[PDB]
């Protein structure tokens, strides 16, 4: 009797529910606090360090946000060994779409793959969901820039500006009262600043426990740029004079 | 049939990893530091009796040249960990003619490492590896943890008491010290962990530095550097 | 006990396989069949399960080769599953030797076919026992049961309460070899009368009947044939 | 906690039992075989107004000549009937005649008891919970099988199934002969139907299929016959 | 330096059938041979699939003897499955599915069935060794049939006679097959030794035997 | 083998012959080209006979039980697509086939000719054989949409005629079936071309017809 | 043989084809319709060779690009329309080759009119203009000569009207019947040219 | 591989993964569709944070093939996955049969799927109900609901998903055969507002002829309810 041994985690409840997904959602809920907005030069992803320690390589050490693609990127909240597992996943995608069809995936596409998988992983087998949920970014030609947040059900939404991880209500209700249609990136990036402070609980935001990028499509061509500690300094700089 | 093992809590935690994690730490010290040139990891290889040959016990290897591993936990886990990522460097050197990179090699058997957290029938890796290597990129030091995930160190102890021993060696570590300083200093950490009086048979000492073959000191030199 | 019963490859502190045993259990809820050899001809007899009035009784006795017949009691798909595997056996030593099967193969290879539906937990023995009656230089009866194991019998009886046809076959063990075809068919006919109920009777509808003997390929027995073995049973027993 | 092929105490399997509790409920079918032919009628449980009658059909065809009546879980019916359909259709295909209604009913009983894994393969996990009454006519004339979830399948001169079984069957019992005429299996399969449904019985709640020894061919009646048999049906008592 | 091995060879050999009103005729000669060598003088190339059809064969004698083989188990297995003996109808399309399974490596046979069925008319099929072809009134398979086929539609069609015979009878179209054969054996090398003439009515089967010359 | 189909006012008529031959040898002189898929679909049948039996009960078989399941008629079309893909699926192992699947649907009549190479040629006038040519080139002189029926059979039995004639791999008898709205009926069983040549090439009968 | 021709504009894009549909030593058809496959989205995939492998190949690409528009709820580039076609062609290549030429024509907002000239062997490059068959002996230099930049749709067909002139008159097969699929101002239509 | 039977029999006769299956389905949305002489319209509950959420991302009401659409309540991820393979099996009847998908086929297709995944060991059941309209082979407009169990049936007009009761009996009282475009449209309407709260933005209404399936205009449905926000105002 190996049966004996076996949680079921691909089965409904008297509810009609997944306790395998609930608990993931409450690690991702437990996890460290992810923040995303789309301006009308870019998307904006930034992130909160959680402290470790200060022998930890601080430079060239980006954990929460991750490149898929030339034109799309993601920031993590949940497990990160399982965040990985799905980045490599996305990246061989992406990779895949160039080349199947010599153009570049959509992120609509590449999020419903990687969903796609996540899903299969709730409904076939017995293995345990993944405990990440991802806030994926990106820049494409048919529908300009994109923002989307996936959780371990495989489900995903469109976002012009969200928040998950711990103490997402209180980012959601900042950008809630303070995003808007048109944006400048110097403003968007104040923006998240701010929101991550609040989710922080704090005033002066610290640089050495704040993750920024932005995708933006400038010349005919999109580049990322994952802003360094003296960036994010001056960035917080123009925010203590702002506030 | 195959069922994972390690599942989701109701807070949402994965309670295998944390006994993974507890087994980790209940066992002996391990420690790196990186220098200016250089990097190194020390280990506490005690002696359990006078029969047992300490030549023949191996916890600090050599994945490939410039890059050497030490590890804290379970040795048959370690073991099967060294000859899959021996495995990959020679796969990644058969691919691209030139050395595997550090980054590389830990992301590959990080992976591996969570494979284990996952699949169906199988019981989480029970130890703590530290990686420690130099490139075209420089020098680095990697800790992966049985849950699979990887951290970047200036420097960094694994095992029993790690927490002050991390206290300690971060009281008196900076980025600019030299191959001989983090010698010392590793010796010094080891000591201040280790009940008793230390010495040269009671720790292992690998080293990379100067974009020179990783090394794997032996007695003599342990002794000339704990003279001092 | 409650802890041992629940898979089929646990041992009780007893070192007994229960599921196995709820297996055979199976086959004591079935009707009764009766086979006994004279020392030319096996005599096959089994009362059809009429589920209702306005049902047709069901088949008890089927045939698997020229030579070879069976009764079934227990778990009818099973039978089913057996009695195919036993014909295709039958059937492909034809074709592949152009002789009969031997008699002693088939019931071992239906044996090793038990069997190894019994080590795995993914498997469940087979809830079924079969009555092998056969001529292959001689009668044969053999009984096949959940468990994997095989015997050899001069008489043979199963079913739902066929202690009585036991009683009845042990008393008349003795007579059965020296027997005519006539009077082997209508000692089976007595002793499956022995297991059936007072109330009950037998009629051609709820009796199957079948022979195979020396020159006499498995048979059954026709309607008025029938008929006629019934009422001789009944004359002589108001006897 | 037990398997699907556990074993009860008593030589069941649990699973089994379970799904012969499930075939237990389900709209109330008859089937009656009589020298003329097998006459297959059933009652239609309409949910509402804005469900299309066609449809919902409680009698299928599985082949030109075999009619069936269902009861129990209607997705694993529909399954069972498809499986039937084909393994008619591939031995129309092999053998060029029609298949005989006892060796259909054989093989959607070996279908049925699929998941136990006896003989090596298996894809269903389960029991079907359906319950099933096949009628047809083949070189032997007109024959009514019943079918059920444990894999035994029964032959009848008059049958029933549904939620109404036991009334239904009481009904048949008494009130069956061996040597009607068609008109009169019509008149009381319909008189059941009507003494057990709960609804007034109308043209548009009951639908009949016949399978005559004469054609031999699958014939749903429609509103006109339905309306003729109501009309001969003598008044209830 | 090796040759490759040719997995076909004919072993000769003579098949015809004639039909009538309620009965059939299926005539073989036995000699079975290898090139220019006889093998055996008594090979039969007919075979009882039931009380009313029988299937005779030409052709490899592996094939013929492996084919008839699985035929007659299909056939019994069938009879135990559907408690049945199937018709020649049904016995022939399953010899055609049975056949057709190795349309990419045939069997080297070429057969005729011949069978009584439930009207009590004589019924002939011809196979070509992937498919089947119901005979009106006769039919021959293997080597002696291009001299054979003429003289039966001679005998039988007269599509080229004005003045016709229509007196159709068992013991005359006996004496044709023996004549067919015999004209047969004088031609064809591979034709002789003895014959086997089976003869399906309401009576069963009866076989009889003619003798051929052994040249 | 000849065999022909078209398309006219009143539905569509095939016409075959019903000769079979293996090398220079004829095997028979009756066999049926002409088979019903099911009530409103036929199939003529050309080149190996054994495969065009094979895959027109194969595709008889498919084509009841889709009926049975979605108690529709199938469509033409869609039988000779199924049709094609079989045989397509096949190719380069040596099948002979070369089938005109015409029947009545809800679109009318439609008329498809269907290869063992996998093709699928919708049409109104399809030939296939040995003597296609001939059959062509006679229906192609004589052919109008506003044939009467006895018009159009009359066209399709001298076409089969003089493939018969020219063509020695085609022969025995010709056998015409008329398709229209509510089935098919066999307008010629089948008719002897011995007595086809002395009414139509040599009604005299007096000397050996010069070609 | 099938003489494929296609011509690209800024404007326009213009395929060709003969309507002979061939089986041995007769014309089938000369109405022919198993050479052009239209795709949603402004797209053609112009096919020459066997009509099986014609079916076969055209039918799976088509339905292939239909899943992947209705999947995505949008209209596939043309360029990757093209490249998708070229790598199924290739994977076929060295399995069970589908012996067929391309046109793929189409025409989308970030390239504007695209012609693509495929052959059998999967050798694909965009192109101004385009022919396949023993045809494209006598019509690539026709089009060489009279294509220019600003070229319009009816100058377009007058260059094509001299292609099939040329066909009637030079070429071996006297093709007289052709179809030709015109993309321009964002609607696709249907000619049918007789010589 | 792992082929536990995760859906099984209890003890009553029951499959309660299905009833959760189906528990799953009702914590859902609501879809309604109603039919009409030859053309179809399907209304959708919306559910976006407003200024955050982009809403044209989420789509419950979607195309299978150019004359199938599908509507569907329960779990967003298993939908997406059922719609995929059912526009798979749509292009592939199409290439093995030359013809579009028809809908009843494309409906039998979907509760397949459905009872498959009830009856495989190793999966469990679709947490989801489907409404699907389409186009028969006689070009006759049909509307089919299945549900998790694998059940399947024709409608003139249904209602799935959370609070679906009292839809339907609103349709089973308010249907009528036959009805023009925008009258059917404000039924479709009224019906889901019978159990959504009254706002433009909490509805999505497509219109579904042989052309093609077209999406109501926002200012089309905001002047349809400020109509039945006036008849509410009135009735009250
Ligand atoms: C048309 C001729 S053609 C030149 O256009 O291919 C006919 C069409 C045809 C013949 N018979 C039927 C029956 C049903 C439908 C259509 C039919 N084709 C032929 O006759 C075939 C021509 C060859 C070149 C492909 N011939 C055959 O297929 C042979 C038929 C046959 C053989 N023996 C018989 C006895 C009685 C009745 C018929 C036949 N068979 C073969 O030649 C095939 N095998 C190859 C291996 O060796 C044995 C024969």
């Amino acid at each position: 009797m190996a049966r004996r041994y076996d949680s079921r985690t691909t089965t409904f409840s008297p509810e009609g529910r997944l306790y395998q997904v609930e608990y993931a959602l409450e690690a991702i809920n437990n996890a460290s606090i992810t923040i995303g907005l789309i301006t009308k030069d870019g998307v904006i992803l930034g992130a909160d360090k959680v402290f470790i320690s200060k022998l930890i390589d601080k430079a060239n050490n980006y954990e929460k946000i991750y490149k898929i693609d030339k034109h799309i990127f993601c920031g993590v909240a949940g497990l990160n060994a399982d965040a990985n597992i799905l980045i490599n996943q996305s990246r061989l995608y992406a990779q895949r779409y160039l080349y199947n069809y010599n153009e570049v995936q959509p992120v609509s596409q590449l999020v419903v793959q990687i969903c796609d998988i996540k899903q299969s992983y709730t409904q076939y087998g017995g293995l345990r969901p993944y405990g990440v949920s991802f806030l994926i970014g990106g820049y494409d030609t048919k529908d300009g820039y994109q923002l989307y947040h996936t959780d371990p059900s495989g489900n995903y939404s469109g976002w012009f500006a969200t928040a998950i991880g711990t103490n997402n209500l209180t980012a959601s209700s900042v950008l809630k009262q303070e995003w808007k249609n048109d944006m400048t990136l110097e403003e968007g990036l104040l923006l998240a600043l701010k929101t991550l402070a609040k989710s922080t609980d704090t005033e002066i935001p610290k640089s050495e426990k704040i993750e920024l990028a932005y995708l933006t499509n400038k010349d005919g061509e999109v580049y990322q740029k994952y802003l360094t500690e003296k960036e994010i300094e001056e960035l917080i700089k123009l925010y203590t004079q702002k506030y | 049939y195959s069922f994972s093992l390690t599942t989701f809590s109701p807070t949402g935690k994965l309670v295998q990893i944390e006994y993974a994690l507890n087994r980790v730490s209940s066992s002996s010290p391990a420690l790196g530091i990186r220098a200016k040139n250089g990097v190194i990891i020390a280990t506490e290889k005690k002696s359990p009796n006078e029969l047992i040959e300490e030549n023949s016990i191996f916890k600090i290897q050599q994945i490939s040249e410039h890059i050497g591993i030490v590890y804290a936990g379970m040795p048959g886990d370690f073991r099967v960990l060294l000859k899959r990522a021996r495995k990959e460097a020679i796969r990644y050197s058969l691919q691209y003619g030139s050395e595997i990179l550090v980054k590389e090699l830990v992301k590959i058997i990080a992976s591996i490492v969570q494979e284990f957290t996952q699949t169906g029938g199988v019981r989480p890796f029970g130890l703590s590896l530290l990686i420690c290597g130099v490139d075209v990129y420089g020098y680095h030091l990697y800790q992966i943890d049985p849950s699979g995930c990887y951290f970047n160190w200036m420097a960094t102890c694994v095992g029993k008491d790690y927490q002050n021993n991390m206290s300690f060696l971060e009281k008196r570590y900076n980025k600019d010290i030299e191959i001989e300083d983090a010698i010392h200093t590793a010796i010094l950490t080891l000591k201040e962990s280790y009940e008793g009086v230390l010495n040269e048979k009671n720790i292992e000492i690998g080293v990379a530095y100067d974009n020179k073959p990783f090394k794997i000191l032996t007695q003599n030199e342990i002794k000339d550097y704990l003279i001092e | 006990r409650n802890l041992y019963d629940t898979d089929n490859i646990i041992y009780s502190p007893e070192g007994r396989l229960y599921q196995v045993e709820y297996a055979s259990e199976a086959i004591k809820q079935g009707t009764c069949a009766v086979a006994i050899k004279s020392k030319d001809y096996v005599v096959v007899s089994g009362l059809k399960k009429c589920i209702s009035k306005l049902s047709f009784p069901q088949e008890k006795i089927f045939k698997i080769d020229d030579y070879i017949g069976i009764s079934m009691s227990g778990i009818t798909s099973d039978a089913k599953v057996l009695t195919k595997f036993m014909q295709n056996e039958c059937l492909s030593h034809k074709f592949l030797y152009n002789e009969n099967i031997n008699i002693e193969s088939l019931v071992r290879s239906v044996a090793d076919k038990y069997q190894k539906n019994t080590q795995k937990s993914s498997k469940r023995a087979f809830g079924v026992g079969l009555m092998i009656a056969a001529y292959h230089n001689e009668p044969c009866i053999f009984e096949t049961r959940p468990n994997g194991s095989y015997f050899e019998y001069d008489a043979l009886s199963f079913g739902a309460r066929s202690h009585a046809s036991k009683t009845y076959l042990e008393k008349n063990l003795h007579l059965f070899e020296e027997c005519s075809l006539e009077e082997l068919i209508l000692h089976c006919l007595k002793a499956l009368k022995c297991s059936l109920s007072s109330e009950s009777e037998l009629t051609i509808s709820n009796t199957a009947l079948a022979v195979v003997g020396k020159n006499h390929p498995w048979q059954e027995i026709s309607s008025l044939q029938l008929e006629e073995y019934l009422s001789k049973v009944k004359m002589d027993a108001e006897q | 906690d037990r398997g699907v092929n556990t074993f009860s105490p008593e030589g069941r399997l649990f699973q089994v039992e379970y799904a012969l509790g499930a075939i237990k409920l389900g709209s109330t079918a008859v089937g009656i075989c009589v020298n003329d032919g097998v006459i297959l009628a059933s009652e239609r449980r309409i949910s509402s107004t804005l469900i299309e009658k066609d449809s919902v059909e409680k009698l299928l065809s599985i082949d030109d000549h075999i009619g069936c009546a269902m009861s129990g879980l209607m997705a694993d019916a529909r399954t069972l009937i498809d499986y039937a359909r084909v393994e008619c259709n591939h031995y129309k295909f092999i053998y060029n005649e029609n298949i005989n209604i006892k060796s259909c009913v054989e093989l959607i009983s070996e279908l049925a008891l699929d998941f136990s894994n006896l003989s090596d393969k298996k894809i269903m996990s389960r029991p079907f919970g359906v319950a099933l009454l096949i009628g047809g006519v083949d070189k032997n004339g007109p024959c009514l099988w019943y079918t059920e979830p444990s894999g035994t399948n029964t032959r009848f001169s008059a049958a029933s199934i549904g939620s109404a079984q036991e009334g239904a069957e009481l009904l048949l019992q008494e009130n069956y002969k061996k040597d009607m005429t068609f008109e009169q299996a019509e008149i009381l399969a319909l008189t059941v139907l009507r003494q057990v449904m709960e609804d007034k019985l109308s043209t548009s709640n009951v639908e009949i299929c016949a399978i005559k020894k004469s054609d031999q061919t699958f014939y749903k009646y429609n509103t006109d016959d339905i309306s003729r048999i109501i009309d001969v049906l003598p008044s209830p008592v | 330096g090796f040759k490759r091995w040719y997995p076909y060879i004919d072993n000769g050999g003579t098949v015809i059938g004639l039909t009538g009103k309620d009965y059939v005729i299926l005539a073989a000669d036995t000699r079975l041979s290898l090139s220019y060598s006889i093998y055996t003088r008594f090979c039969p190339k007919i075979s009882k699939l039931t009380d009313k059809c029988i299937i005779g064969s030409s052709g490899m004698q592996s094939d013929i003897k492996t084919l008839h083989s699985l035929l007659q188990k299909k056939i019994q297995l069938f009879v135990l499955e559907h408690s049945h003996y199937p018709d020649i109808h049904v016995i022939d399309r399953l010899l055609c599915v049975i056949l057709y399974s190795r349309r990419f490596f045939p069997y080297y046979a070429f057969n005729i069935l011949a069978g009584v069925d439930e009207n009590n008319k004589g019924v002939l099929y011809n196979y070509d060794s992937v498919g089947s072809y119901c005979e009106a009134t006769h039919s021959c398979v293997g080597s002696g049939s291009q001299l054979i086929l003429p003289i039966l539609d001679n005998r039988v069609e007269q599509k080229n006679q004005l003045i016709k015979n229509t007196n159709f009878n068992l013991g005359d179209d006996i004496n044709f097959v023996k004549d067919a054969i015999t004209s047969a054996t004088e031609r064809d090398i591979y034709t002789g030794d003895k014959t086997l003439i089976y003869v399906i009515d309401k009576m069963g089967i009866n076989v009889n035997t003619l003798d051929l010359k052994q040249d | 083998t000849t065999t022909l189909a078209f398309k006219f006012k009143d539905g569509i008529i095939v016409a075959v012959d019903s000769r079979a031959s293996m090398g220079s040898f004829i095997s028979s002189q009756n066999v049926e080209k002409i088979i019903e898929i099911n009530k409103n679909i036929l199939g003529t049948m050309a080149g190996g006979a054994a495969d065009c039996l094979y895959w027109e009960k194969y595709l008889g078989k498919i084509i009841k039980i889709y009926e049975l399941r979605n108690n529709e008629k199938i469509s033409v079309r869609a039988a000779s697509t199924i049709l094609s893909n079989i045989l397509y699926q096949y190719k380069g192992y040596g099948l002979c086939c070369g089938i005109i699947l015409s029947g009545y649907d809800h679109t009318g009549f439609n008329m498809f000719y269907v290869d063992d190479s996998g093709k699928k040629v919708e049409g109104n006038l399809f030939s296939c054989g040995s003597g296609s040519t001939y059959a062509y080139s006679i229906l192609d002189s004589a052919y109008d949409y506003n044939l009467n029926l006895d018009q159009a059979v009359e066209l399709a039995r001298n076409a089969i005629y003089h493939a018969t004639f020219r063509d020695g791999g085609s022969g025995g008898k010709v056998r015409v079936f008329h398709i229209h709205k509510n089935g098919y009926d066999k307008i010629i069983e089948g008719e002897d071309v011995f007595d086809l040549h002395y009414h139509y090439t040599n009604p005299e009968q007096k000397d050996q017809y010069v070609m | 043989m099938d003489t494929l021709i296609g011509l690209r504009g800024n404007n326009f894009v213009v395929l060709a084809a003969d309507t002979y549909s061939i089986n041995s030593i007769i014309k089938l058809k000369n109405d022919d319709n198993t050479k052009f496959y239209d795709i949603h989205g402004n797209k053609c995939l112009l096919l020459g060779g066997s009509i099986g492998d014609r079916l076969q190949f055209g039918e799976f690409i088509r339905k292939n690009v239909h899943l992947y528009q209705y999947q995505n709820n949008t209209d596939m580039f043309v360029k990757s329309f093209a490249f998708f076609t070229r790598k199924n062609l290739a994977y076929y290549l060295r399995r069970n080759p589908f012996e067929v030429n391309c046109l793929i024509a189409g025409y989308d907002k970030k390239d504007g009119y695209q012609l693509y000239w495929c052959d059998y062997l999967s050798n694909m490059d965009s192109v101004n203009k385009g022919a396949h068959g023993y045809g494209a002996y006598l019509v690539s230099a026709i089009l060489d000569k009279y294509y220019h930049e600003n070229l319009t749709v009816d100058e377009a067909l007058d260059i094509f009207k001299l292609c099939f002139e040329e066909l009637k008159k030079r070429f071996l097969l006297t093709q007289i019947n052709y179809e030709l699929r015109i993309m321009y101002d964002n609607k696709v239509e249907t000619q049918y040219v007789t010589v | 591989s792992y082929d536990r039977a995760i859906t099984v029999f209890s003890p009553d006769g029951h499959l309660l993964q299905v009833e959760h299956a189906l528990e799953a389905v009702k914590k859902g949305g609501c879809a309604v569709a109603i039919k009409s002489s030859n053309f179809a319209v399907l209304a959708v509950e919306k559910k976006n944070i407003p200024k955050l959420q982009n809403p044209k991302t989420t789509e419950k009401l979607i195309k299978l093939d150019e004359h199938n659409c599908l509507a569907f309540a329960g779990l967003n991820a298993d939908a997406r996955v059922l719609v995929n393979k059912t526009r798979l099996e749509c292009q592939r009847y199409y290439l093995n049969m030359d013809e579009p998908a028809p809908v009843d086929y494309i409906a039998k297709y979907v509760a397949k799927v459905q009872q498959k995944f009830t009856h495989r060991g190793g999966v469990r059941p679709f947490g989801i109900a489907t409404l699907i309209a389409g186009f028969k082979n006689n070009k006759e407009i049909c509307i089919y609901q299945t549900e998790p169990s694998g059940i399947y049936a024709a409608w003139k007009a249904q209602a799935i998903g959370k609070n679906a009761k009292i839809v339907q009996e609103f349709l089973e009282k308010n249907y009528q055969e036959n009805m023009e475009q925008k009258d059917c449209i404000f039924l479709a309407l009224k019906a889901i507002f019978e159990v959504v709260e009254l706002s433009s933005k909490n509805v999505e209404v497509a219109l579904l002829t042989e052309k093609d399936l077209t999406f109501i205009e926002e200012q089309e449905i905001n002047s349809m309810v400020e109509l039945i926000d006036q008849e509410r105002t009135k009735n009250n």
